């Protein structure tokens, strides 16, 4: 029984609730600048229910507000035939053979630039039924083509929609505004955490605690402090290493770890970022934050809509996770010897950031908290302005031509990016 | 207490004299700076009597015994300082980012008068060499 | 007559000024 | 080349002062001499400033390790003759200079701010702005702000405001053009001089306190000020609901001149459906504890009622919204962005 249908619909509905809580209600035009998109499943609203596959597109409006809108589309893949004269016999076989999964089928002889399905699960069941027949052929059934189009990609391609361009959402569909080219300005948050660790060992989130989190929001700095560890209240100060890089930091001296976490999540809800950037946050920052969140009985997915995906990476629907380290490794053209935050700062931003031996970070928390906090905020300044000056234009412009969200265009192999471009042109 | 800065004489002299050409200010004033201590004799009067015509080390100006202690040679930004008969120092004429005003504090009347403005300086940061 | 060369150059940290510092 | 001469004794009266472009232009101004002034309070303790007619700079002395010798051009009383044995690197000497001073420190100028010295007979105002670390304009502005004349106490300055308003309205004095003579004659018209402390200086003081100069009328300043005094007289003891205390406060008024009320005037000097007086100089000067006690006073605050209550506290100079989110946490609603802390 398709009891997993209803669970994917529950996850979809929780994501809808997350989206509406952060200011992206579903707009349905009568009978925006696009910043993200994700596949989803939706119930009838426009005696067996399972839901309709489609894609959510997230828009920022011209008035400083935001909304989301939804496109429905039948997923489809094809079946080739080695004998055209008998294609009709194949049709009769599969019409019957695929009755349990198939939504419709269409014959085409010669075109220029077909089995449709109700949702991605049914497509995948069709593939599971067809795979043994293709493996055995080492009934005339030719193999499927080389390519595997992701459903969200399939919609982005077929509808000719790209993040970074402007659209009017209408009953007819999305209409590109070729008159507007200058990008809108997302709310951008960049953050770096500082944590405890044992002498000569690595931080371990099972026992070590977060002592500070620094971040920047649209050019304004914030530093949150855990006073169970930092032995005095830190005061407000300015760190601006070049006029290009202003840094006014506001301090939140919290009594303990949970308060620091709650100020962080609540402030995030307050500001509603649609980009969150880190440096190696997929391997360090995010799992650590997640584990301390769990330790205090908080549910990060419920709090701000971020959760780990199948790769162990931390993703949300409404806000891109821009790990600058991924761009450094793939696109910066820097040698691995210069892939540290220090060397990237010197190479790309043209100045020399604050340096502190990691073994000294825990003791200074007690003994010299201002110096440790200057290091932390220097990290946050470098990461914020690295993102704004280098990562943001590049990734978003790439999104304007590649049928992917920022996360994927940042993270996919260059081979897969080429594959996607070639798939689009065909 | 309080007292005003008198800049009438400096203004009159600046307006009446030509524009600055070299490092020497229009008022006929310069700055020499040496990374070190200028060791001069403690008794000018005694050595002025021992001064020979060949040395020409001492002279009288307005009742004060002046010692001729060196020579300065300006080659653009580069500068060379001869001290005594046996010392040569290499340095540069550098523009100070914040100009300095010379102010004479006349203790008698507690009056302050603007004397001149620095307008570049001749500084010597390298070890003196043989002549 | 000579110059005792200082190997380098140091400027001390800026200090506050009282009335007696100007009129000694 | 240049012949170099040194005097056996240098005059320590010469002192190097740093020149900013603005001071460099004020000094190089041939239209008005004596535009800068070395002001200070006493003669052995206080700092030294240099003030123009509207600015202020503090002096800072910095010593260095170099020999800085000031040189002047002179005309030799007798021709300077000496054998130049060195033939390479030395041209014929054509000018002679002498060291007249040896500075081992520099005097820097950095813009600053001033306060008045109300220690002590001084006599005149030029002698008070004399022994006070401040400029000219700031000094007269603060002297007008504190109601000085000596310094009038609050009770006497505000009984003088009341009697002044009564006399000005009784004689139908023109609101647009007022002078000290007409107002002084209006005050002491039917009263004797032995029992008339309201001399012309007191009238000018009340004018400069509640108006600026004829002295233009500052209606909001005077009306709101009187309202603050009514707050000090009524809700300095008991709190009361908003409506009944609005009635009882509005009931108190100066003489004939009318006063309009506003949510802005009724803000910054009381706290809350209740209302009670509060003063700014009495809160703890520490920011975190100040916001703590303020949150302990009201469960809910208003934006217009707390915005003037926090602008003077934090001295960071950052934006207002940053200040607000900083030591606290917002919680807006439909009408106005109000604030609470847990």
């Amino acid at each position: 029984n398709y009891a997993l249908s209803a669970q994917q619909l529950l996850n979809a509905s929780k994501i809808d609730d997350i989206d509406s809580m952060m200011g992206f209600e579903r707009y349905v035009p009568p009978q925006g600048w696009l910043t993200n998109m994700h596949a989803t499943l939706v119930s009838q609203e426009t005696t067996t229910n399972q839901g309709i596959s489609g894609v959510d597109f997230y828009f920022l409006d011209e008035e400083g507000g935001s909304f989301k809108s939804t496109v429905v589309y039948d997923p489809y893949f094809f079946i080739a035939c080695n004998d055209e004269s008998r294609v009709n016999d194949v049709e009769e076989l599969v019409k019957k053979y695929l009755e349990s999964c198939l939504k419709s089928l269409q014959i085409i002889r010669k075109e220029d630039l077909k089995l449709s399905f109700v949702n991605s699960n049914q497509l995948f069941e069709a593939r599971k039924l067809l795979r043994p027949i293709l493996q055995d052929n080492a009934h005339l059934i030719e193999d499927i083509r080389e390519y595997d189009v992701p459903y969200h990609v399939r919609v982005s391609i077929d509808k000719d929609i790209r993040v970074g361009k402007w659209y009017k959402v209408t009953q007819q569909g999305f209409i590109e505004d070729t008159r507007k080219i200058a990008f809108a300005d997302p709310v951008v948050m960049a953050f770096a955490i500082a944590t405890t660790k044992p002498p000569l060992k690595f931080p371990d989130s099972a026992v070590d605690q977060i002592m500070m989190i620094s971040y920047m929001i649209d050019g304004e700095g914030f530093l949150i402090t855990n006073r169970e560890i930092i032995s005095e209240d830190i005061e407000d100060f300015e760190y601006t290493p070049k006029p290009e890089y202003p840094g006014f930091f506001t301090i939140f001296n919290e009594n303990d770890e949970v308060a620091l976490l709650q100020r962080f999540f609540e402030h995030i809800r307050d500001v509603r970022p649609t980009v969150i950037s880190t440096f190696n946050g997929d391997f360090f920052d995010w799992p650590f934050i997640h584990n301390r969140s769990k330790i205090h009985g908080l549910d990060m997915f419920d709090e701000i809509g971020f959760a780990p995906d199948a790769e162990g990476e931390y993703k949300s629907s409404y806000c891109s996770h821009m790990d600058c380290f991924r761009w450094v490794k793939r696109d910066s053209y820097l040698p691995q010897g210069s892939q540290g935050l220090k060397a990237v700062t010197q190479s790309k931003l043209g100045y020399n950031p604050i340096e502190l031996d990691p073994e000294l970070m825990t003791p200074y928390a007690f003994e010299k908290p201002q110096h440790l906090s200057e290091y932390s905020v220097s990290d946050a300044v470098a990461t914020y302005y690295l993102y704004m000056k280098y990562v943001h234009p590049f990734i978003f412009s790439l999104c304007t031509i590649i049928p992917l969200n920022p996360d994927e265009t940042l993270r996919k192999g260059t081979g897969t990016l080429c594959e996607m471009l070639l798939m689009v042109q065909a | 207490p309080s007292v005003d800065i008198d800049a009438s004489q400096w203004q009159k002299l600046t307006q009446s004299r030509e524009k600055q050409t070299t490092v020497i200010t229009p008022l006929g004033m310069m700055m020499l700076e040496i990374q070190g201590e200028l060791e001069l004799p403690k008794d000018f009067a005694s050595l002025a009597r021992r001064d020979s015509p060949n040395e020409g080390r001492f002279s009288e100006q307005d009742g004060e015994t002046l010692i001729r202690f060196g020579s300065l040679q300006i080659d653009g930004e580069r500068a060379t300082l001869f001290v005594g008969k046996k010392q040569r120092l290499l340095g540069k004429v550098t523009k100070l980012d914040v100009p300095m005003g010379i102010m004479h504090f006349n203790s008698k009347d507690n009056k302050v008068e603007l004397v001149d403005v620095m307008k570049y300086k001749v500084i010597f940061k390298d070890r003196p060499l043989p002549i | 007559i000579w110059v005792k060369y200082n190997e380098g150059f140091s400027n001390a940290v800026r200090k506050n000024v009282t009335w007696n510092n100007l009129w000694e | 080349s240049i012949n170099l001469h040194s005097a056996p004794e240098y005059d320590p009266s010469y002192k190097l002062i740093q020149l900013t472009p603005e001071l460099l232009d004020i000094i190089q101004d041939p239209v008005q001499n004596h535009q800068l002034r070395f002001k200070s309070l006493d003669k052995d303790k206080s700092e030294v400033v240099l003030c123009s007619h509207d600015k202020t700079w503090v002096l800072k002395q910095r010593k260095h390790s170099n020999t800085v010798l000031l040189m002047r051009e002179f005309v030799p009383e007798q021709p300077i003759t000496f054998d130049e044995t060195l033939l390479f690197g030395l041209s014929k000497p054509y000018m002679d200079v002498v060291g007249f001073a040896k500075t081992e420190s520099e005097f820097e100028t950095r813009e600053t701010h001033g306060e008045l010295n109300l220690n002590s007979v001084i006599g005149t105002l030029e002698e008070l702005l004399e022994n006070s670390p401040c400029s000219a304009l700031e000094g007269i502005s603060k002297w007008h702000k504190i109601g000085g004349s000596c310094i009038l106490s609050q009770d006497f300055l505000f009984k003088a405001l009341h009697v002044l308003l009564m006399s000005a309205m009784a004689e139908s004095l023109d609101l647009q053009h007022l002078n000290v003579e007409d107002t002084h004659h209006a005050v002491g018209k039917d009263i004797e001089d032995e029992f008339n402390p309201y001399t012309r200086e007191i009238i000018e003081t009340v004018l400069n306190k509640f108006a600026v100069q004829t002295w233009r009328l500052r209606i909001p300043f005077i009306a709101q000020w009187y309202g603050i005094q009514a707050l000090r007289k009524y809700v300095s003891g008991i709190s009361m609901p908003i409506d009944e205390f609005l009635i009882k406060w509005k009931s108190l008024f100066p003489p004939f001149f009318p006063c309009d009320i506003d949510i802005d005037m009724l803000r910054g000097y009381h706290f809350k459906k209740t209302v009670q007086y509060i003063a700014k100089s009495t809160l703890p000067m520490d920011p975190k504890e100040r916001f703590k006690v303020l949150f302990r006073l009201q469960s809910q605050w208003d934006l217009e009622d707390i915005k003037p209550l926090i602008e003077e506290l934090n001295s960071r100079g950052m934006k207002i919204d940053s200040f607000i989110m900083k030591y606290a946490r917002r919680k807006r609603l439909g009408k106005k962005t109000v604030v609470t802390s847990r």
